[PDB]
RNA sequence: UAUGCGCAUAACGCCACAGAG
C-alpha cells in the first residue's frame, strides 16, 4: 500500500489536553512513531535556544570557584527569543549585534552596618550574600536596546542561586550568550523534558463485580476504574484509562488477570513538553516541526543542486 | 554507560587541586644563598604572565610551556625564569608564602596550589 | 605603582613585601601569607 | 561544504544506490527510512549511523524495475515534508481552538 | 556544595527551589509533600531536592575576612 | 636526549609505602 496523504489527513488529528506557560499535554492519533520519535527528538535536542558560552571573569574573591561558576552560569536559561539572532561564526571571540547578548555580574558582599543587633541569620547581618539570578545585568550592545523592549532580555528565573558569599567576597564578571542547538551541549536544550506515551486502552473481558471489583479498582492507578453501585452491588468498569501508569499489578492478582487485557492504543500518541521559560511550548512544537521541514527542504535542495 | 546530556549538566564534575612546593634553596642551589622570587624589570620573558614578584596570578591559567615562576639573584642582578612543564591545564587557586620558624626567612619558599579540571570522559572508572 | 599585597593567614591584615625584606605579617608575626587576587581578565567557557 | 554523497554500486545500474546524509542522525534517518518504505517501487530500504564518533548515516536504496534509487528518495522527502507541514496545520488549529475556548469559559 | 542549576537526569530547572524547599520543611511539612508543593513530579527531579547536602554553609565558616 | 629560541636550561639511582589489571 502507497502512502496515501488523504487517508492520513482524514485520520490524523491533535487534541489538546492541557496548557498553561510552561506545560503543554496532548495528543496526536494516527501518526507513526518514527515521525512521533523525530518530533520528541527534534525537541530534545535540536530547537535552538540562547546560552552562556563564554564568562569573562575580572575578580572573583568567592568560593565557588571559577570553572565551576562558568559552567554555572551556563546552565540559566536565558529569556531571549532566538529566532531574532544567528549562529556566530567559527572563530568569531568577538560578537557583534547580529549573534550575541552581554550580560554583567557584579555582586559585593559587604556587612550589614546598622540593624544587626548582634543576631544570627545571614539576612540581617549580610547584605548580597546569596548571589541570585536578578543581579545579572543585560548589557545592550548595538542597537539591542532599540529592537528590545527593556525587561524583555533577562534570564527566565530570577532566584536560581547562582553562589554565596560573605563580607569581602565579590563575583565581578562578564557573559556571552551564543546560540546553539541541545545536540551540541545540553545548555541549549529548550525543554525540561518532552516525551510521550501510547494511550492504554483496558476493556474488561468478563464483568467483575463485589469485592473484586475493589480489588480491580485497586489494582490500577485511581481514578481509572469506575466502581459503582447500580443495583447496590458494586460492578467495575473502565473510565479514562488515560490516567493509567502500567504498574501491572493486576497481573499479580491471580483470579482477576484473566478478565482484564491490558494493551496499547497503536498510534495514539500523548505529548507532553516541559518548556524551560525561553519560549511558549506550543512555540516550541512549532518550531520541532518546522526544523524536520528544514531538514527535507535542505537535502531536497542538495538533490536539486547535484542535478 | 553515562548520559551526555547528564554530563553536560553537572553529573559527577569533579577537580584534582595539585599543591608544588617550590623552594629555592633545596632545589636551585647554584650558590651565593641569596635567590628571591622576582622579575628583572623589563623582562620580555614574564610580560603580562608572571606578576612583579615574579609569581603567577591567582585567577591566572597555565598552559605548557607558560611562565610558571620567576627568581632574580640579589648578589647578581640575573633573573631566571622557571616555565610549566606539565600537560595539564591548571588554574591557580592560591600562593602561599612560607617563613623559616623565626619569621626571619627571605622571599623563597612557596607553595603554588593549582586546580585541574577532571570532569568525568571516556574511560574513568565508576 | 600597584603593590604586592599578601594577607596573613591569622590577622588577616595587607602586607607589603618587597625582595630584600623578611617576610613575617606587621602586626602578629605570623608565617604563612596568602597572596591577594587582583582584578585581571580570565576568559574560561560555560561547557 | 557537500552534505550528500550518492555511493552507486560496483554495477552501474544505479537502482541501488547508499545515500550518506551528513550531519544527521536516527531523526530525519528513521522518519525518511518509514517515508520511503511506503513506496511499491521500492525493494530494500533501512538506514544506518556509521559510527558514533562520526556525524552521518548511510541509507540504502534498492527499486524494482527501471527508475533509479534517487526518485524514491525524493519523493519520501516531498512525502515527509508533506506529512509535516499537516501536522503543523492541525497542530496549530488545535492550540488556536484552545486558546479560544479557554479564554471564554471563564468570562 | 551548591544546589544544581538543573536536575541531572532531565533538564528541569530545580536551583531556585532550594530556599522554598527549606521554608517548607521548616513549615512542617513531610519531605514527600514538600516535594510536591514544588512541583517535582518525577522522581529525578525529587531525588536532586531530597538528597542535596549544602556543603557551602559549612564550607563559609572558614570564611577568610572574618570582619 | 627533551624543551625554548646554531644558541640557553634541565640530563639519576636505592629503599619504603600506596595503588591498577
Ligand atoms: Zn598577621
Ligand atoms: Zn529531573
Amino acid at each position: 500500500d502507497a502512502w496515501d496523504q488523504d487517508r492520513f489527513e482524514k485520520n490524523f488529528r491533535v487534541d489538546v489536553v492541557h496548557m498553561d506557560e510552561n506545560s503543554l499535554e496532548f495528543d496526536m492519533v494516527g501518526i507513526d512513531a518514527a515521525i512521533a520519535n523525530a518530533f520528541r527528538r527534534i525537541l530534545l535536542a535540536e530547537v535552538p535556544t540562547m546560552a552562556v558560552e563564554k564568562v569573562l571573569v575580572y575578580n572573583n574573591t568567592s568560593i565557588v570557584q571559577d570553572e565551576i561558576l562558568a559552567h554555572r552560569l551556563g546552565l540559566i536559561p536565558i529569556h531571549a527569543d532566538p529566532r531574532l539572532f544567528e549562529y556566530r561564526n567559527q572563530g568569531d571571540e568577538e560578537g557583534t549585534e547580529i549573534d550575541t547578548l552581554q550580560f554583567r555580574l557584579q555582586v559585593r558582599c559587604t556587612r550589614n552596618p546598622h540593624a544587626a543587633k548582634d543576631s544570627s541569620d545571614p539576612n540581617e547581618l549580610y547584605v548580597n550574600h546569596k548571589v541570585y539570578t536578578r543581579h545579572m545585568t543585560w548589557i545592550p550592545l548595538g542597537n539591542q536596546a532599540d529592537l528590545f523592549p527593556e525587561g524583555t532580555i533577562r534570564p527566565v528565573h530570577d532566584d536560581i542561586l547562582i553562589a554565596q558569599l560573605r563580607p569581602g567576597q565579590e563575583i565581578d564578571l562578564l557573559m556571552h550568550c551564543v546560540k546553539g542547538i541541545g545536540k551540541d551541549h545540553a545548555k541549549f536544550s529548550p525543554v525540561a523534558t518532552a516525551s510521550y506515551r501510547l494511550l492504554p486502552d483496558i476493556t474488561l473481558l468478563e464483568p467483575v463485580e463485589g469485592e473484586a471489583a475493589e480489588e480491580l479498582s485497586r489494582c490500577f492507578s485511581p481514578g481509572v476504574i469506575e466502581v459503582q453501585e447500580v443495583q447496590g452491588k458494586k460492578v467495575a468498569r473502565v473510565a479514562n484509562p488515560r490516567l493509567d501508569t502500567f504498574s501491572r499489578e493486576i497481573f499479580r492478582n491471580e483470579k482477576l488477570k484473566k478478565v482484564v487485557r491490558l494493551a496499547r492504543v497503536r498510534d495514539h500518541y500523548i505529548f507532553s513538553v516541559e518548556s524551560t521559560g525561553v519560549l511558549p511550548p506550543d512555540v516550541l512544537v512549532s518550531e520541532a516541526i518546522k526544523v524536520l521541514m528544514g531538514k527535507c527542504r535542505r537535502f531536497l535542495d542538495e538533490l536539486d543542486a547535484v542535478q | 554507560i553515562v548520559n551526555k546530556a547528564s554530563w553536560e549538566r553537572g553529573f559527577a564534575h569533579g577537580s584534582v587541586y595539585k599543591s608544588e612546593f617550590i623552594d629555592l634553596s633545596e632545589k636551585i642551589k647554584q650558590g651565593d644563598s641569596s635567590l628571591v622570587f622576582g622579575i628583572k624589570p623589563g623582562d620580555p620573558r614574564v610580560l603580562q604572565k608572571l606578576d612583579d614578584d615574579g609569581l603567577p596570578f591567582i585567577g591566572a591559567k597555565l598552559q605548557y610551556g607558560d611562565p610558571y615562576y620567576s627568581y632574580l639573584n640579589l648578589n647578581t642582578g640575573e633573573s631566571f625564569v622557571m616555565y610549566y612543564k606539565s600537560k595539564e591545564n591548571c588554574v591557580v587557586d592560591n600562593i602561599k608564602v612560607c617563613s623559616n620558624d623565626t619569621g626571619s626567612g627571605k622571599f623563597k619558599c612557596v607553595c603554588i596550589t593549582m586546580r585541574v579540571p577532571r570532569n568525568p570522559t571516556i574511560g574513568d572508572k565508576f | 605603582q600597584q603593590p604586592m599585597i599578601y594577607i596573613c593567614g591569622e590577622c588577616h591584615t595587607e602586607n607589603e613585601i618587597k625582595s630584600r625584606d623578611p617576610i613575617r605579617c606587621r602586626e602578629c608575626g605570623y608565617r604563612i601569607m596568602y597572596k591577594k587576587r587582583t582584578k585581571r581578565l580570565v576568559v574560561f567557557d560555560a561547557r | 561544504k557537500t552534505a550528500l554523497e550518492m555511493v552507486q554500486a560496483a554495477g552501474t545500474d544505479r537502482h541501488c544506490v547508499t545515500f550518506v546524509l551528513h550531519e544527521e542522525d536516527h531523526t530525519l534517518g528513521n522518519s525518511l527510512r518509514y517515508m520511503i518504505m511506503k513506496n511499491p517501487e521500492v525493494e530494500f530500504c533501512g538506514y544506518t549511523t556509521t559510527h558514533p564518533s562520526e556525524s552521518k548515516i548511510n541509507l540504502r536504496i534498492q527499486t524494482r524495475g527501471t527508475l533509479p534509487a534517487v526518485e524514491p528518495f525524493q519523493r519520501g522527502l516531498n512525502e515527509l515534508m508533506n506529512v509535516c507541514q499537516h501536522v503543523l496545520d492541525k497542530f496549530e488549529a488545535s492550540i488556536k481552538d484552545y486558546k479560544d475556548q479557554k479564554a471564554s469559559r471563564n468570562e | 556544595m551548591i544546589i544544581p542549576v538543573r536536575c541531572f537526569t532531565c533538564g528541569k530547572i530545580v536551583g531556585n527551589k532550594w530556599e522554598a524547599y527549606l521554608g517548607l520543611l521548616q513549615a512542617e511539612y513531610t519531605e514527600g509533600d514538600a516535594l510536591d508543593a514544588l512541583g517535582l513530579k518525577r522522581y529525578c527531579c525529587r531525588r536532586m531536592l531530597l538528597a542535596h547536602v549544602d556543603l557551602i554553609e559549612k564550607l563559609l565558616n572558614y570564611a577568610p575576612l572574618e570582619k
